């Protein structure tokens, strides 16, 4: 049926006849950096000694 | 600070000194200031 394209699978053998012979098409849903929305975090307590610091 | 003149002025001061003596010169004399100074949470300080 050589009338059609096909994805270049490596699953599919190459047509014989022809060499290197490929084409290229645009897919849908590409990579792209977005948004994506979450939480957050807290802290703690302090005692004091000469030039040191002491947390519980 | 602005002066008037028989009057009074009120400052914020900071230090690690338990007994602190220190001047203040406002314009151009100098006062001396006797300050018994407590502790806030020990030693070691948050501020520079």
């Amino acid at each position: 049926n050589h009338k059609k394209w096909q994805y270049n699978s490596p699953l599919v053998p190459r047509n014989a006849e022809l060499g290197d012979r490929k084409g290229k098409i645009h897919i849908p849903f590409p990579l792209a950096n977005v948004t994506c929305r979450v939480p957050k975090a807290r802290n703690p307590t302090v005692t004091y000694g000469k030039n040191q610091v002491i947390m519980l | 600070i602005e002066v008037e003149g028989n009057s009074q002025l009120q400052i914020s001061f900071s230090t690690a000194l338990a007994s602190a003596e220190f001047r203040v010169q406002v314009c151009s004399t100098q006062v001396h200031c006797a300050a018994e100074c407590h502790p806030p949470k020990d030693h070691i300080v948050n501020y520079p």
